[PDB]
RNA sequence: GGCCAGAACCAGCCCUACUGCAUUAUCCUGUCGGGGAUCAAAAUCCGGCGGGCAACGAAGUGCAAGAAUCUUGGGUCUUGGUGAAAUGAGCGGAGUAUUUGAGCUGCGCACGGCGCGCCGCACGCACUGGUUUCUUCUCCGUGAUGCUCCAUGUUGGCGA
RNA sequence: UAAGCCCAAUUAGUGAUUGCCCAUUAUUCCUUUGGUAAGGGCGGAAACAAAUGGAGAAAGUGUAGCCCUUCCGAUGUA
RNA sequence: AUCGAAUCGCCACCUACAAGACUGGAGCUUGCUCCCUCGAAGGCGCCAAGUAUAUUCAUGAUCACAAGACA
């Protein structure tokens, strides 16, 4: 029913619903846990902050495929998430020729977002425990058979 | 034998339903050279 | 394993004619694979004794007859195999297992194995269920007595497939190479 | 002593669609087969089960060969077959297995933690009798070398480079 | 950028997950008797009689047409594309209807059992019968005034 | 406790009738080539300069084949 | 010192032995009963030296040999 050209279609699977914790998979932040917060329009990347006094990983978008959205999730109605939008992530073009340089914008969204995650987290009946789920590192060890897990 | 399609044996792996779950996943071959040629990130990252 | 063999009933006759304007309808018990190969036992037993061809005749039915609820039981399986060097052969044997189609694919192995008897060479006369005190052989007697027990020796128990390891250590249970 | 394949002997199902479930003999067919039925499983109607696919257990209920369900069902509360071996270590053993195979990526982290905080107490019990009672290697050398240490450090030579050393530091 | 790579969708194919009709009687039960074997039973087994659905994850028995749309399966580095004529149950509009099947039943005729028309009819044929109790979506829509070929995405890497 | 011989199965008394591996074969997709080949178009429709949508369009056995669509065959000594 | 490399689980609890017609231990009734640590785990390691009051992680901008690797 929903056009396919609308900012609104989405055909991402249901496990990366938003709030869900997901496990990545590639890129820097690999083997980290994070939070779904998610899925910028026309069918983009999701949206993940993970917070990152929790585990380091910033607001960040990530393909849905190098990530397991584990079945583990956290009521995030409480995150607002209408700030990060697709703008946030746009850069300006650079023209022809140590702290991290954020600007400060980008900090204050961080800011925002991660103190209220935190804050659901805390909510949350297993928080203690789903916290430190987050400061878990997940890795492939000799003898794992991750085709026959639940996730 | 027929070059272009390979056959990788993967630890834990014994069943044909195990195998099925990895259908469709990126296989990686490392090795190294000689000399030092360009790669992803040349510029962006010359740690790589 | 469930049997390989089905138990089939066969009901045809010849095809009606002026000569035969009613022909006799016959009746023929069978196990075969399938009901195709039924249908070509049966019309060969027709041809053999009855001497109607199955190009002139009509087969009115062809169904299985199910197996009854699984009891140990001690069944008589009158069978014969033809032979080359001996002819035709027919023994009277007894057989333990739960239904007339085991009993009667344990007897086809049985012949495979210690008379080289392959199916097309076999016929099966008569297979039934027989009471404990009407069995003669020890070999299935040995089963009727009220405390049969013996333990399990010399058992080769293979793992589970998921869980089956090429390489594991001497005194544990840890695949090293799995 | 190993338990023999008797009419009512209790066995669990070693390999298949009924993997780690438990029935009663109830018959024996022949040398390789029997007529398995548990009325208090699902799955477990009468059938017919290979003798290598069975693990005779230590229990057998008083049933006589090709008994009734109801006979059955009678003798195995009796008995209370079930009741004692579920409280025996390879039925929790069997148990977990499903708990593991079924867990998700939550409760393996759960384990995890519970397992490492078994084993940093563990470390400190270890340690605080390993204090008292030398047992580990690095104590035991130390337990060792005491005796011959204090003697050769008792000398004036050994006090005169002790406190240089040490004031100059 | 006429290079490398990852995700998206579109069409076509290629693999799958989801199953209904018929059949079952040498069968299933209860009971009496026999027969059996026990310390005593029970069971295997044979008859007479009374009931029947071993029952849809009963049977490994015959045939299966179950719209990957509802309910977002996988693959396509095994195809071509990013809308340069998207013929769609899929796209666009319009309306809560349409008639497929299943149940339940009217008349006639066929069909089966009994010897002239009587009984039955699993529900066959015609009335495109009726009841809508359950189950469905339904209808309409774009010629080329394009003879042919080529030319229209997204995100990074590399290239200033 | 065959990796031997005879028989019988496809993950197994559970609930149905395709275990897996190899062709210059089969199906299907792309390309070439040749047909006893099958069809369509070929009376330039209109409009459109550069600075800043394009190009072609041949009445044709055979060419860089007039263009397009479609179907079938394709090895081979003398 | 060229030299940038491929490898990706550590241990001072496995790293001793032997038997699968049967080695947790008894009884006699010899396949059953009873006792036990109940006969189906080598220990750790997987991100707070430990399960809590916590804590710097970004702009390496969405995959790319982990851009590091003495556990
Ligand atoms: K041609
Ligand atoms: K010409
Ligand atoms: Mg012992
Ligand atoms: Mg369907
Ligand atoms: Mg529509
Ligand atoms: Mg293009
Ligand atoms: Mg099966
Ligand atoms: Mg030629
Ligand atoms: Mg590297
Ligand atoms: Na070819
Ligand atoms: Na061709
Ligand atoms: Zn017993």
């Amino acid at each position: 029913k929903v056009s396919r050209k609308s900012p609104e279609y989405t055909t991402l699977r249901k496990s990366c619903a938003p709030g869900a914790i997901a496990i990545i998979l590639a890129g820097r932040f690999r083997g980290r846990r994070a939070v779904i917060l998610k899925q910028l329009p026309h069918n983009g990347p999701l949206v993940v902050s993970g917070p990152m006094k929790y585990n380091g990983v910033p607001i960040r978008r990530i393909d849905s495929r190098y990530v397991i959205a584990t079945s583990t999730t956290v009521d995030i109605s409480s995150v607002d998430t209408a700030p990060i939008t697709a703008e946030v992530f746009q850069r300006p073009k650079a023209e022809k020729p140590k702290k991290t340089l954020v600007s400060d914008a980008r900090a204050q969204l961080q800011k925002k977002i991660d103190a209220a995650l935190i804050a659901a987290i805390k909510k949350d009946a297993q928080g203690k425990e789903k916290a430190g789920y987050l400061r878990s590192v997940f890795t492939v060890k000799p003898g794992d058979a991750p085709h026959r897990w639940n996730w | 034998q027929t070059k272009q399609t390979a056959l990788v044996r993967v630890e834990n792996v014994n069943t044909r339903e195990d195998a099925t779950w990895y259908v469709g996943k990126r296989v990686c071959y490392v090795y190294h050279g000689k000399k030092v040629k360009r790669c992803v990130r040349w510029s962006k990252a010359p740690a790589r | 394993v469930k049997p390989h063999l089905r138990h089939y009933q066969v009901v045809g006759r010849e095809s009606p004619s002026e000569k035969n304007p009613e022909p006799t309808v016959y009746k023929f018990e069978v196990f075969a694979p399938n009901f195709v190969v039924a249908k070509s036992r049966f019309w060969r037993m027709m041809r053999v004794k009855n001497k109607v061809k199955a190009t002139h005749g009509d087969v009115l039915s062809c169904k299985v007859v199910k197996d009854a609820k699984l009891v140990a039981r001690n069944y008589l399986v009158d069978i014969a195999y033809y032979s080359q060097r001996c002819g035709y052969t027919r023994m009277v044997k007894e057989f333990r297992d739960v239904s007339k189609t085991g009993a009667v694919s344990q007897a086809y192995h049985d012949l495979a194995s210690r008379h080289r008897a392959r199916y097309h060479n076999i016929e099966v006369l008569n297979v039934k269920s027989i009471p404990d005190h009407e069995v003669k052989h020890l070999s299935i007697a040995q089963y009727h007595a009220p405390n049969l027990s013996f333990p399990l020796l010399q058992r080769r128990t293979k793992a589970t497939r998921k869980d089956r390891a090429i390489f594991v250590k001497k005194n544990t249970k840890r695949a090293v190479v799995a | 002593k190993s338990h023999y394949i008797c009419a009512g002997r209790l066995v669990r199902i070693l390999r298949g669609p009924r993997q780690d479930r438990v029935g009663v003999i109830v018959d024996i067919v022949d040398a390789n087969r029997v007529l398995v039925e548990n009325p208090e499983d699902a799955k477990m109607w009468r059938h017919v089960q290979n003798l290598k696919n069975v693990e005779p257990l230590k229990y057998c209920v008083s049933v006589s060969r090709n008994c009734s369900a109801k006979a059955l069902k009678d003798a195995l509360a009796s008995s209370k077959a079930l009741e004692k071996y579920a409280k025996t270590r390879t039925a929790a053993r069997v148990e977990a297995k499903k708990a593991c195979a079924v867990s998700t990526d939550f409760e393996r982290y759960q384990l995890r933690v519970a397992r490492r905080s078994r084993a940093h107490w563990a470390r400190k019990v270890f340690d605080e009798k390993d204090a008292k009672t030398p047992v580990s290697w690095h104590k035991v050398a130390l337990k060792k070398m005491l005796k011959k240490a204090a003697k050769m450090d008792s000398t004036e030579g050994a006090k005169r480079r002790m406190q240089k050393a040490i004031a100059a530091r």
